[PDB]
């Protein structure tokens, strides 16, 4: 029917072999015969829900039903480029005799993050090469290479033999600015990992550097993002056209990821429903299968997302989602201003 | 030379998994089940440690000392 | 106040003030290599 | 190498320059890129008038 | 007077390929200055040039 | 980590388009290195260069 | 300094102007395009980004009737506003929610 066919194509992304199909959106006023795609505030605030199906230490799994995807990409684009964290940009260098060269070695530490909340700091002037307590913090690393004066015969590995081979991440130590020994407490301004390779020594070999942490977004440099990475799906819904039962309800289990195809005995017999589509990755394995070709319609739900936000230590990603939402309120603010100032 | 800190496609911290990564070899995992156990579902990660050399442990015999 | 430079073979610092010809204090090695500066370089973390 | 081929028909000219070709299709096809270091060496005499 | 200013937007260029079997392989561009350091232009144009 | 499609009409004729995000993270990150050399003699006559 | 300019299509009436958002890209251009997209006066939205050099959007919008494009414009960052208003509203509500169950239970 010509009805059922629009209503797919407004809510579907159906997969085919060779091409997705229905990938724009649609829902916009006088593009259809009877509906009434014009903006109401109501009908958003009524559809729109959030669940939050997974949280813990550095991850997050989210679900949004509801918003287009003109929106939600713009909340990954966010957290990529415009979310805002501190990090290392200058580094003075006293003494380097290893054997990792300086531009690489201030490379390697303008990507270590930074647990400070970059919430706490302005951004610090054009020019302004010092810096100051409103706007920059500093790490000291310091670390000579010396023999063991004991060790076995034998004398084979390094971790005997010699101490500070390994220059660790831990061994970069917070020098306070004015008053933030008082506003941070102990342990708070840190590294986030305490085990990050920098450089590695043998005896002789001396590192001392400063480094002067700063704030910015991820737009400038990629040391800036939050996110391990961010991004988001639609949500499967695999539907069964003719039931599968047989033989046939095994190999359609092994069409799929692990777990969303369930294979139940009703009498003694073997029929097969979907379970849990939100599992599979569509590695679209149905269309090898000769038989089973015109059983299934895989397909996507348009307004369902499913946020995966990871996040690299400075601060939780909760917060991060709550930032990214400000800013782009924030973008919106700024030109209504312009708006006022002309007019 | 040395292992980079973070993995070049997403920016994951995989700077920090190379000396448990040779840890594990040496209780004979196999290269598979040791990236999974280091968290590297994604395979831009996993080439960061199973296609890396490590140079700078054999360029610092030849480096000078006392 | 004199330039000190070290030895490649073995490390050792030589004072080599003098318009003598260049050989180690030490060892018989004839190659030279001058110190690192002093002064502080600074480098952006890019 | 001789006078009449390669110093009179031909010849080594000044206000020249040379580098690394690469796409840009937000360009009008009349139109090239010049980068900032050539365009602050090739100079033209304008002359001063109303 | 004579100024020598630097190239700037509009100003006539001569842009030539190497080895040049035809006329069309120098042609006139209008420059345009830009950031980075390689020369560019609409890939409809890499035909004449080859 | 290639994607072999057709992005932004920069890349006509064998041209890629990189990542940023990569380039800051160390992809493709080199060093290059240069000699540079001077010798001070004793002539004939007893003098030297200083 | 200014991040809005304004710049009329020659023979119209204030009905079609080209508005150089400065210092953006795509993350305000295609989500503003589609709030103004949403309302049933205008006939055609759209941005280009001028030069990837260039942190410039030309989001053109042309009206259908006599009004004129400031209109939608503005109706459309402030509807886009109210949206990330309740989208954070109900984010944050999910988050504490989550956090309460699981401190409620194994306890
Ligand atoms: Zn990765
Ligand atoms: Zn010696």
């Amino acid at each position: 029917a010509a009805s059922q066919a629009v209503e797919e194509m407004r809510s579907r992304v159906v997969l085919g072999e060779f091409g997705v199909r229905n990938v724009h959106t649609t829902d916009f006023p006088g593009n259809y015969s009877g509906y009434d795609d014009a903006w109401d505030q109501d009908r958003f605030e009524k559809n729109f829900r959030v669940d939050v199906v997974h949280m813990d230490e550095n991850s997050l799994e989210f679900d949004m039903v509801g918003i287009d995807a003109a929106i939600a990409n713009a909340f990954r684009r966010i957290l990529l480029a415009e979310v805002p964290t501190m990090a290392v940009e200058k580094v003075l260098v006293y003494n380097n005799t290893s054997i990792v060269q300086d531009e690489i070695l201030a490379h390697r530490l303008g990507l270590i993050p930074i647990h400070a909340d970059p919430r706490l700091f302005e951004y610090r002037n054009q020019g302004d090469e010092e810096g100051t307590e409103i706007d920059t913090l500093q790490f000291r690393l310091q670390v000579r290479c010396t023999r063991n004066p004991h060790a076995a015969k034998d004398s084979s590995d390094p971790n005997e033999l010699y101490v500070n081979h390994k220059v660790y991440t831990r061994h970069m130590t917070w020098i306070p600015l004015g008053n933030q020994a008082d506003l941070f407490p102990e342990g708070t301004i840190r590294p986030v990992h305490d085990d990050i390779l920098i450089a590695q020594l043998r005896p002789g070999q001396e590192i001392d550097l400063l480094m002067h942490c700063v704030k910015g977004i991820g737009k400038d440099h990629a040391k800036f993002s939050p996110v391990a990475t961010a991004s988001y799906r639609l949500l499967p819904d695999i539907t069964l056209l003719e039931p599968v039962e047989g033989e046939a309800a095994e190999e359609l289990s092994r069409c799929f990821s692990p777990g969303v195809i369930e294979v139940q005995e009703v009498q003694g017999k073997k029929v097969a429903r979907v379970a849990n589509p939100r599992l599979d990755t569509f590695s679209r394995e149905i269309f090898r299968n000769e038989k089973l070709k015109k059983v299934v319609r895989l397909a996507r739900v348009r307004d369902h997302y499913i946020f995966s936000v990871e996040s690299t230590g400075v601060l939780p990603p909760d917060v991060l989602v709550s930032e990214a939402i400000k800013v782009l309120m924030g973008k919106c603010r700024r030109f209504l201003d312009e708006l006022d100032a002309v007019q | 030379m040395i292992i980079p800190v973070r993995c070049f496609t997403c920016g994951k911290i995989v700077g920090n998994k190379w000396e448990a990564y040779l840890g594990l070899l040496q209780a004979e995992y196999t290269e598979g089940d040791a990236l999974d156990a280091l968290g590297l579902k994604r395979y831009c990660c996993r080439r960061m440690l199973l296609a890396h050399v490590d140079l700078i442990e054999k360029l610092l015999n030849y480096a000078p000392l006392e | 106040q004199p330039m000190i430079y070290i030895c490649g073979e073995c490390h050792t610092e030589n004072e080599i003030k003098s318009r003598d010809p260049i050989r180690c204090r030490e060892c018989g090695y004839r190659i030279m290599y001058k110190k690192r500066t002093k002064r502080l370089v600074v480098f952006d973390a890019r | 190498q001789g006078r009449f081929r390669g110093n009179l028909s031909g010849k080594r000219v000044d206000f020249s320059g040379r580098t690394v070709i690469s796409p840009d299709p937000n360009l009008r096809i009349d139109e090239v890129a010049v980068p900032v270091h050539v365009a602050k060496i090739l100079t033209f005499p304008e002359k001063v008038n109303k | 007077d004579i100024v020598e200013r630097h190239l700037i937007d509009g100003d006539v260029v001569l842009f030539n390929r190497q080895p040049s079997l035809h006329k069309l392989s120098i042609m006139a561009h209008l420059a345009r200055v830009k950031p980075h350091r390689t020369f560019r232009f609409n890939e409809c144009v890499c035909t004449p040039y080859n | 980590t290639v994607a072999v499609m057709s992005y932004s009409g920069y890349d006509i004729e064998d041209a890629l388009v990189l990542n940023k995000a990569s380039l800051d993270r160390g992809f493709g990150r080199c060093l290059v290195y240069k000699n540079a050399k001077c010798t001070l003699k004793r002539y004939t006559n007893q003098t030297f260069d200083k | 300094k200014t991040a809005l300019e304004m710049v009329q299509a020659a023979g119209t009436d204030r009905h079609c102007v080209t508005f150089v958002l400065h210092e953006e890209d795509h993350t305000l251009g295609n989500s503003l395009r589609y709030m103004i997209m949403k309302n049933p006066e205008v006939e055609f939205c759209g941005y280009t980004t001028t030069h990837p050099s260039e942190s410039k959007i030309n989001l053109r919008i042309q009206t259908r009737g006599t009004l004129p494009a400031v209109e939608p414009f503005q109706r459309g960052l402030n509807e886009l506003m109210n949206v990330c208003q309740h989208v954070l509203d109900k984010f944050e509500a999910s988050i504490k929610d989550y956090k309460d169950q699981k401190a409620s239970r194994n306890e």
